[PDB]
């Protein structure tokens, strides 16, 4: 009997080779004697190559391998919300089993050209430095790239928390993170109330390479259920770089020839297949959407590296966080020159699109002129621009941790910045100016905020100027 | 009988064993059509292309779709001919995949329509046309330093996220809307969102009435990513030959073809070469590139975007494709970071139309002087950094003063860029560009501020921008 039963020939480093399995199909799940599950990749003439999805210590030569008849699948359903699971869907938080009754394939085709729609719905993250000059829309994919200890996880968690009052499911996938770090992230989500609509998929650094390679696909497959039911999903991949490292480990264990930086040839395909599946579906397909926020960690801020370039070449824009700016007090550390959003304009409300259109280019020019100005003198217009605008934009784009700011207040603050109302105050006074301006707005100008909330447009021609002048009349300077 | 059996399945590569004496020829198309015999199987509908003859009546093939669900032992059908795609007037206004099957939901192509094989030899030496004429694009840098040649081959080099897609869209907007001939777009290994947006924009603008579009994207397997460009080229070749019409050919990313070739090379038994590329990198690229040419019976002008991995211009794929182009524009991440779009490198960009007898001495002298000034400004950077600005001679101070303004004036606002910034954009004639750059070189605009030259059209808009700033 070699039709649905096999025998192990070799075991080592998380991969196995089995004899028999005549009728096994490529990509099928297989089960060892211990109950550990496996994946069939290579159907050679005389043997089948199997990747072990779990602890391979208990597997020995001569053990029996039997078919399951199903292509690689994960359990999906509504009951998975609020739980912490592994890439295989097994519960990990210890709160009992999971009552899902449906499965989806890990490898699924992406929506076609005619199944998509242009992105037109803003995704307010609550951060000025994102919502102003790097807008994110529903169905877009936008990676956060930077060095270690720069705030990428903080940005992701704040974005997840900000979606409390909207009907959208959030998925957080941790690839290669410390178990304690994942525990603390889950605790913060529980404290802020995000666990009512969040699914956490974890694969720590102690797990074998196959699970690290498989986890993001499990997360996206989980999101596909809600996307095709007509709902909106946000998915976060925590280290696509660690996924690439695990895939390189697996490929070199399979003795595939290495390319640039010892990565396999299909390293670009690995990421493109995953990231291409997030899309904004059309009305015929139900109008659902899936938003992806992949993460890439650079070395010494080198954006020219192979993996960063590969991931940038796939997504719809990047948010570059700089360590040199993270230090010295610019905590958001947004680098306007290297950042870009390719769905800009359409991913913003009409007011914000009207106000903050040119900010990214303005700060890029300001950084260039600041770099150049170290050598010599400046013209009158250069001195006006560099200091009255760039220095104040850099200061007003700064934001504190866990401080969501409504878009109706953001449009006000960038309008005041752009119209030149901040030129007469010192640079150090702008944060107190912003705080007192928000207080004054809440106290007196609630009707402008209501008009912006209801119409998504600017409130008035001259009443806005009048209100800003009224606030400036009572603001104490220095 | 021409019946095959599946022996090995290794990712996107499948080995098929045929009966002795009936092996299919290389590049032939094989079909697998299997219905699930029970609950432990899935339905299969897959096409394969013959790649190698391994001996023992065995053939190694490349799959055009996912190989999941394949069981070794399945039946394979030999069609006896390479992949054939529908061709003719029926392809205008339609969107096709790699196999020539429409994906626009507008209806199926009739089964009796004429079809042409994908693989064909390149045109001979005696059939080539040789005549250089300027193709005006309305872009200042392109029109001044590296003019495009009508009927020639144009390549755009750039890294990840530098702007070559936006440049392609701007060129389509400027040229294709009034070309009068036939336009063909081939999307190789790019974003489905970008493809959908381009299709909808063409439908809105009405250009789609005379445009044939073929799409194989990054989510598709390497076989499709290799053959989609050949399908598009097969359509363009018919439009050139059988009707003698001018053809616009846009290829979204030609680097993905060689990337997929390198990905599939390792499973074909080839030894690695250079940094990991296949040994046949040059011949495979040449066989495809040499088919994109203008002949005596029809002219094809093609604009190709070429991706540069890891921003390394010495990589073999960008390096070997340089010799296949007549005009090239090189984008730079350094210029992109400075905010001066389209970030075309003014020195590395070259073209064969930049000659005194083609563009005139008035144009040629201005272009050469601009290049010389920019080169001197580039050289002065180290001495400026390590000695200060005040230590330069009055000649070098003037050189820097002129060069910064020239570099800023090289930037432009694009029509397709209105979705990113609120500026509407502009179209600048070659005469206006030459006159403006000559006036800047003459020192007429030395009193204006530096930033007044950024993202404007004609030289006048600099004056109005300075007046708005308050000079
Ligand atoms: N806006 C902010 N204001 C203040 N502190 C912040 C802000 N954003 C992040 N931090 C702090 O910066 C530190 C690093 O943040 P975070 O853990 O999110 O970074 P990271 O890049 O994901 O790190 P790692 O590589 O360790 O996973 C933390 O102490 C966090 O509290
Ligand atoms: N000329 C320009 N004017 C305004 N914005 C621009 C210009 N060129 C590029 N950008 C901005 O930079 C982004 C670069 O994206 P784009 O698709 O053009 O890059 P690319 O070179 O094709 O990269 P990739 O290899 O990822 O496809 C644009 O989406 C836009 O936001
Ligand atoms: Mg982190
Ligand atoms: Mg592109």
């Amino acid at each position: 009997q070699v039709s649905d039963v096999g025998t192990v020939i070799q075991v080592g480093d998380g991969i196995a080779r089995a004899h028999g399995l005549d009728n096994v199909m490529s990509g099928e799940l297989v089960e060892f004697a211990n109950g550990v599950m496996g994946m069939a990749l290579n159907l050679e003439e005389n043997n089948v190559g199997i990747v072990i999805l779990g602890p391979y210590t208990g597997i020995k030569e001569g053990d029996e391998v039997r078919r399951t008849g199903r292509i690689m699948e994960v359990p999906v359903g509504e009951a998975l919300i609020g739980r912490v699971v592994n890439p295989l869907g097994q519960p990990v938080d210890g709160l009992g089993p999971v009552e899902t009754t449906e499965t989806r394939p890990i490898e699924s085709p992406a929506p076609g050209v005619m199944d998509r729609r242009s992105v037109h719905e803003p995704l307010q993250t609550g951060i000025k430095a994102i919502d102003a000059l790097v807008p994110i829309g529903r169905g877009q994919r936008e990676l956060i790239i930077g060095d270690r200890q720069t705030g990428k996880t903080s940005v992701a968690i704040d974005t997840i928390i900000n979606q409390k009052d909207q009907n959208m499911i959030s998925i957080y996938v941790a690839i290669g993170q410390k178990e304690s770090t994942v525990r603390t992230v889950v605790e913060t989500l529980r404290k802020h109330g995000a666990l009512d609509y969040t699914i956490v998929v974890t694969a720590s650094a102690s797990q074998p390479a196959p699970l690290l390679f498989l986890a993001p696909y499990a997360g996206v497959a989980m999101g596909e259920y809600f996307m095709y039911k007509g709902k909106h999903v946000l998915v976060v991949y925590d280290d696509l770089s660690k996924q690439a490292a695990a895939y390189r480990e697996l490929s070199l264990l399979l003795r595939r020839p290495p390319g640039r930086e010892a990565y396999p040839g299909d390293i670009f395909y690995l990421h493109s297949r995953l990231l291409e599946r997030a899309a904004k579906l059309s009305d015929a397909k139900g109008g659902g959407s899936l938003t992806a926020l992949p993460f890439v960690e650079t070395q010494a801020g080198d954006i020219s590296a192979y993996i960063p370039t590969n991931v940038i070449s796939i997504t719809d824009g990047q948010i570059f966080l700089q360590s040199d700016l993270f230090f010295s007090g610019v905590r958001p550390a947004i680098n306007a020159g290297l950042s870009v959003s390719r769905v800009g304009g359409a991913a913003q409300i009409k007011a914000m699109k009207k106000v903050a259109g040119t900010l990214r280019l303005d700060l890029a020019a300001y950084r260039e002129l600041e770099a150049f100005a170290q050598f010599g003198s400046d013209l009158d217009k250069a001195t006006q621009a560099k200091l009255a605008r760039g220095a104040r934009t850099v200061e007003v784009l700064k934001q504190d941790l866990h401080q969501p700011i409504p878009v109706e207040k953001q449009v006000l603050i960038i309008y005041a910045l752009t119209r030149g109302f901040l030129d007469d105050i010192p640079v150090e006074d702008v944060r107190r100016f912003e705080k007192e301006f928000y207080l004054f707005l809440d106290q007196n100008g609630q009707h402008l905020l209501e008009h912006i909330r209801t119409t998504k447009d600017l409130p008035n021609e001259d009443d806005l100027n009048k209100a800003i002048e009224a606030f400036k009349k009572t603001f104490v300077v220095s | 009988m021409t019946r095959g059996r599946v022996i090995q399945v290794m990712g996107p590569v499948v080995d098929v064993k045929f009966e002795n004496g009936h092996l299919p020829a290389i590049y032939n198309a094989l079909k697998i059509q299997h219905k699930a015999r029970n609950e432990n199987e899935v339905d299969i509908d897959l096409t394969l292309e013959v790649a190698l003859h391994l001996g023992d009546d065995t053939v190694r093939t490349i799959a055009m779709a996912s190989t999941d669900g394949l069981i070794r032992g399945m039946e394979v059908i030999d069609t006896g001919a390479p992949i054939s795609v529908p061709v003719g007037e029926v392809t205008l206004g339609r969107v096709f995949n790699v196999l020539g099957e429409p994906i626009d939901l507008e209806g199926d192509i009739p089964a009796d329509a004429r079809r042409d094989p994908i693989h064909r030899p390149a045109p001979k030496f005696e059939e080539l046309a040789t005549e250089v004429e300027i193709l005006e694009t309305g872009i200042k840098v392109v029109d001044l330093l590296a003019p495009y040649i009508k009927g020639g081959k144009i390549g755009l080099f750039g890294g990840a996220g530098v702007g070559k897609t936006v440049l392609i869209q701007e060129l389509i907007h400027n040229i294709a809307q009034e070309h009068g001939g036939i336009s063909v777009f081939a999307g190789v290994g790019e974003r489905t969102r970008e493809g959908n947006d381009l299709y909808h924009e063409m439908k809105d603008s009405g250009v789609i009435s005379k445009t044939a579009m073929v799409f194989g994207q990054m989510n598709e397997p390497p076989g499709a990513r290799m053959r989609v460009a050949l399908t598009g080229l097969t359509m363009a070749e018919y439009f050139r030959d059988e009707q003698g019409q001018d053809v616009l050919l846009f290829i979204d990313n030609i680097f993905r073809f060689t990337q997929a070739g390198s990905e599939v090379s390792a499973l074909l038994g080839r030894m690695p070469s250079a940094v990991g590329y296949q040994p046949t990198l040059a011949t495979e690229m040449g066989q495809l590139q040499e088919r994109i040419t203008s002949t005596a019976k029809g002219s094809i002008t093609s604009i190709q975007a070429i991706y540069v991995p890891a921003d390394d211009y010495t990589d073999p794929a960008p390096a070997t494709t340089f010799s296949h182009l007549d005009a090239t524009t090189n984008l730079e991440r350094k210029l992109a970071e400075m905010g001066i779009y389209p970030a075309v490198d003014p020195l590395a960009s070259t073209s064969r139309a930049l000659a005194p007898e083609i563009v005139g001495e008035e144009h040629y002298q201005v272009a050469r002087k601009v290049q010389q000034t920019l080169q001197r400004y580039k050289e002065l950077q180290d001495i400026i950094a390590i000695l200060g600005m005040d230590e330069l001679s009055d000649e070098d101070k003037l050189v820097v003063h002129r060069a910064r303004r020239i570099q800023f004036f090289l930037s432009q606002n694009f029509h397709v860029a209105e979705q990113f910034t609120g500026q509407p954009g502009s179209y600048v004639p070659v005469k206006e560009t030459v006159r403006g750059f000559k006036e800047i070189l003459e020192g007429k605009y030395d009193h204006l501020p530096e930033d007044a030259f950024r993202l404007v059209g004609r030289i006048e808009e600099v004056v109005e921008k300075a007046k708005a700033m308050g000079v």
